[PDB]
């Protein structure tokens, strides 16, 4: 991220982290 | 971690009783686990593909129309110079369809505002995009006081100039942004009048977007002003199934019951393509 | 082995003999409030064993020509055991559910049902339920084909007879009240109709049953 | 000051750009974001979730729309007679627009990975048969019988206890992605064709129905990928709203 | 020199931003600063300092402009009848309107924290009586008698040589902020009603005053807080000054 | 220190005699001490609410319009092309108020300048905006032989730039600037007409504007130019109650006596809503 | 702060230190 103000919501998009669970929607099973 | 998609191992066939890939029993409610290497007999693939433009970033960071606002010389609508317009998102379809497949939503902002001529033509003209707040005093003409913008955040800015842009905070009350409100927003008796008041969710009412002329007399060209808007540093939760039929009204899931049409395409018989 | 189940909670229990085992809503069990999500200052009441225990709604008819049917949380309970009581007396609510749906029939019928949870149903245009008038658009202009993407099972009148679905607390604030807001509604369609010969049973009833989970209310006044 | 130049780029507005600008609300700090359940942090998380298929997309009129989630099955002569094709194309319309994949995939250009599509068989108990399905490459037309059919890849599914069978549709191209196929030029990216063939017969006694249905879930493997993000191609508005 | 772009931001005027601008005076050193007493450094510090409230807004014309300030009291039959009612919504348009936290409250439109009202009875030394003083959460509408009013939180308040009591409204909602309250949809923010009832009587011996007054003043706790800055509803000009 | 909220502490209830925290004596003139945890049943909650919107800072480093100037071509009040303007901020109510609430305040300021014709259109046109401090010669024409500022700052600008703006230091002689003083400024005998200095306060004096177009004749468009105001390192004192009538005069608490109102809206009983 | 200029009064605001006492007005019994 590049910020040139003093607030942390002003910055860029950024690049974010690849994690997936895909486990979550497809297998739901106790 | 998920960078790439995943490989294939090298498998071979499989002759014995007991273990069944194939067969499965979907009433469990879970989807399928066999995989190419357990059902037909693959080679060694190495998967090298970037599993990074899916992301909710990647697929939210774009902007999109979603306001319009007209400054006519003759005519009803704002024959002032002025106009007050309340923050929504739900009035196009294309941003709409695809911010509505979630329930929940947490992000910032961008906003651009382009504006020009009816005809597309640029002219020297200088206004003030003023925010309002909900709870602070809204303009009502084009002298007004309140536009001495003591407290409110405003920005001047000509038609010459490249267009302005500026960052926006999360500012609801809740959480997160919700698109759906399963309830009424008042503890009152629903007898006829607050089912129009259905769905109505006080955590989205952001507040107004005010716009006029900088000036005392009447200008001397009609102006549009259209709103783009961009996210970032989104988070989502609960998905759900995406919109079918067309829009009617904004904030209301209603539809045209007499024109029912189905999700894709029809042919004629099912044994021919 | 799932294949058999009994569900106990409070002082009620629940047996079936042909279970197609259990979906976790999200893969999360229900939970408390914790002390960082809270925003009230005065202490909860945990009712625990009186209020976390099975009630039984109402019996619905399966017909060969019927539509579907939708229920909504927690309106149903509001006027039904020591969880109404509560809940007109308190002005914030939270809990779970635990929520079981029981049908069965003969070796010689046939038809399958879709059970769904889907949080937030707005509906376009109490414990008794109401029945669907467009089921292909799900009343609300979304198609029902894709409802599997919600926590959801199926009742195969060949292989099982009822479906269990376990929901924790779904909703963007720690607290809120039960007489204005409806967290999720649950959907019962039948997408294969039922058929069989004459001189078969032709009377298949549905009824559901269900559990509130780790109740909690505050903010007590009169009952409204 | 300091001395700078102005390269041919200046004073355009680019809507998919990353850049700063001012904000509006100095020193303001946003509500505290409480745990919520059931987060998606990738769209590739919810592509893997099998939804119902419409094979059956023959009936159009209103009070009949439902009729187009599941397609017949009955007993025949027992001579290998055929129920029902389609192309397994995810992005081309047809049977596969009625699938959460099938949306989302609208919304990318290029995708490669490998499908998987579940038939659930909803009879009665004592009905009992076996069904074989194939899955024809590229190149090769509709088959005209089971035993021009049998040569490609398939799998014999058994009615029984276990009452779902998966065939796995294996990614087989010459590409390393695919664009979406459509009628003219661009059917060089058609990835095949899927039929269901009688194997014996629908077998049924007596006091028992002849007639049962079959339910098709459809969904994508764990080597899915899309990239390329564009508009979709339907505009849910008829003016303004 | 060196190659540089604009991005679309440029040539606006925004009012909130911070920037940096050339100075006119070149090389000036104001006039030192001694110590004055009295300095505030938060708007928060004097945001809990107790301010008359108007409990008793009803008369209007000029004269009787000073008596919103104090509510009477005297003997009655001893039937529990009700004293005083009113809305303890700070932002909102009314009682609160003449306290320092109301008119701060203005500036801000989210507010969060447990409010503090304390009342003063002013009467002889003779006259003793006691008042039951109930604060009613969202959801229940004005008690109609004090059998009802007793369910929700309250305080039991005797007349004595200790002249004042303090009710604490804590502070009970559904979300982190409220925004202001008002009629319409925004009442989804209201946070209650305060009711004061007679207890037993308010006794007097022969020879004292038959009517006594009660002054309240209102203030906020040690977790209250503000965000979202705005502007104020009213403006104190009709043209040019 | 105070970056955020309290929090509140796990309270049970207590039956005990000679520690009441209820009763209080408000005659002495402070502020309660008893909390929510000493009242009614308390749990225990972490509160992580910042408080760094409501400093002194966050409050008054926005800007706001402070000042008028007109420019015609044919009328009575500057038909030469040069306006002088005595620099005031009580001139408006918004930021009157707003800057009002304390005694003595210690800041610096950003100062803006926007110019437009008043129809609100852009022309190409020049101007020079001078700085007098109280003792310099002030310009009485368009071609004054004062207006080469050999030593006061001025600035040049033309419309279609971007608004100019400059920084600006505390410039008293006193320790702050003082919006209310309770005396005279000479010391004479205040028969009548000293009253018309009561609070005249000297040390708030800080000198002139003047603006003109740079030419020798007249121009050819009428002008208009707005004064905004940015407080920046604010420091206050002594806070005093809000206003509560209209304003009548600059430098003056003057109020309309015949015409007094309350300070909120009424209603008709005192046991109804 | 940032600054560019030569002089202190030319900088940005800042941010500022978060410091309370209540007690100076609310309390100010011996
Ligand atoms: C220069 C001032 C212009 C800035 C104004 C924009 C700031 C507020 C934008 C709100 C961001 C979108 C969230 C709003 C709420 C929901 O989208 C809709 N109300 C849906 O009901
Ligand atoms: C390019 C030159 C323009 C700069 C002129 C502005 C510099 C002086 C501004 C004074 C700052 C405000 C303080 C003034 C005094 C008081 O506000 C009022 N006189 C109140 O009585």
């Amino acid at each position: 991220t590049i910020n040139y103000y003093k607030d942390s919501y002003a910055a860029t998009a950024g690049k974010q982290s690849l994690k997936q669970d895909p486990d979550k929607f497809a297998n739901p099973v106790k | 971690p998920a960078p790439t998609g995943q490989d294939t191992q090298v498998s071979s066939h499989r002759l014995d009783t007991g273990k069944v890939p194939a067969l499965q029993a979907a009433e469990i409610g879970a989807s399928s686990n066999a995989s190419d290497e357990s059902m037909i007999e693959t080679r060694c693939v190495l998967n090298s593909h970037s599993t990074a433009e899916t992301t909710l970033d990647s697929f939210f960071s774009r902007a999109g129309l979603v306001g319009e606002i007209d400054l006519p010389l003759k005519g009803t609508t704002n024959p002032n110079g002025y106009a007050n317009w309340d923050i929504d998102i739900t009035g196009y379809a294309q941003m709409r369809r695809k911010v509505e497949l979630f329930t929940y939503m947490r992000f910032d902002a961008e906003f651009t505002f382009v504006a020009c001529t009816p005809t597309g033509e640029v002219v020297p003209q200088l206004l003030q995009y003023m925010f309002v707040p909900p709870g602070a005093p809204k303009p009502d003409s084009r002298e007004s006081l309140a536009w001495q913008t003591a407290t409110n955040p405003s920005v001047f800015v000509k038609l010459s100039d490249p267009p302005a842009q500026v960052s926006v905070p999360f500012m609801s009350p809740a959480s997160a942004y919700q698109w759906f409100y399963d309830g009424y927003p008042t503890f009152g008796e629903h007898k006829q009048e607050k089912d129009l008041e259905y769905g109505a969710c006080p955590n989205n009412m952001m507040g107004t977007f005010s716009v006029r002329t900088v000036g005392t007399s009447k200008s001397k060209y009609p102006l549009v002003v259209r709103i783009y808007m961009r996210m970032k540093h989104v988070r989502a939760w609960i998905p759900r199934p995406m919109r079918n039929q067309n829009y009617l009204f904004k904030a209301n899931p209603n539809y045209a019951g007499n024109s029912i049409k189905p999700t894709g395409t029809s042919r004629t018989a099912i044994t021919t393509l | 082995s799932d294949r058999v189940a009994q569900l106990t909670i409070g002082n009620s229990t629940i047996t079936t003999q042909e279970a197609a085992n259990i979906i976790v809503g999200y893969g999360e069990w229900p939970s408390y409030c914790s002390d960082s999500d809270a925003t009230a200052v005065d202490k909860p009441t945990r009712p625990d064993v009186s209020v976390n225990r099975f009630y039984t709604l109402d019996t619905k008819l399966w017909e060969k020509s019927s539509k579907g049917w939708y229920w909504k949380f927690p309106d149903v309970l509001t006027e039904t055991g020591v969880f109404g009581q509560n809940a007109q007396f308190h002005y914030l609510y939270r809990s779970g559910f635990c929520i079981h749906v029981q049908c069965n029939a003969s070796k010689f019928h046939q038809g399958a049902l879709l059970v769904a949870v889907l949080p937030e149903y707005v509906i376009g245009t109490g414990a008794d339920g109401f029945e669907l008038q467009h089921p292909y658009v799900l009343d609300a202009g979304i198609p029902i084909s894709q409802l599997t993407v919600c926590p959801h099972q199926w009742i195969n009148l060949r292989t099982n007879n009822c479906a269990t679905i376990i929901v924790p607390y779904i909703n963007a604030l720690p607290f809120d009240s039960a007489l204005n807001h409806c967290n999720f509604g649950l959907l019962v369609v039948p997408i294969s109709p039922l058929d069989y010969d004459q001189g078969a049973t032709p009377v298949i009833p549905i009824t559901i049953t269900l559990a509130p989970m780790c109740s909690e209310f505050a903010g007590l006044r009169q009952a409204v | 000051g300091f001395p700078t130049e102005l390269k041919p780029g200046t004073n355009q507005f680019l809507t998919t750009d990353d850049g700063v600008s001012a904000p509006i609300l100095p020193n303001f700090h946003p509500t505290p974001c409480i745990h919520i359940p059931g987060e998606v942090r990738n769209l590739l998380e919810l592509c893997q979730v099998e939804t119902i298929l419409e094979v059956n997309n023959v009936p159009t009129n209103a009070t009949s729309l439902m009729e187009r989630l599941r397609f017949p099955v009955s007993a025949q002569a027992g001579k290998g007679e055929l129920c029902a094709v389609f192309r397994a194309d995810p992005g081309r319309n047809g049977p596969w627009q009625s699938t959460l994949l099938g949306q989302l995939c609208g919304y990318y250009t290029q995708w490669s990975g490998s499908l998987e599509v579940t038939f659930m068989f909803t009879g009665s108990f004592m009905a009992t048969g076996k069904m074989l399905i194939a899955y024809t490459p590229p190149g090769g037309p509709l088959p005209k019988d089971r035993a021009t059919a049998m040569l490609g890849t398939h799998v014999i599914w058994d009615f029984g206890l276990q009452s779902s069978v998966t065939l796995v549709i294996p990614w087989i191209s010459n590409t390393h992605y695919r664009a979406h196929a459509r009628d003219g030029v661009f059917d060089y990216y058609t990835t095949g064709l899927v039929s269901i063939w009688y194997q014996t017969n629908y077998v049924v006694p007596i006091g028992a129905p002849n007639t049962a249905y079959i339910i098709a879930l459809a969904a994508a493997q764990k080597n899915f990928t899309m990239k390329l993000c564009k508009d979709a191609s339907d505009i849910l508005q008829t003016g303004t709203i």
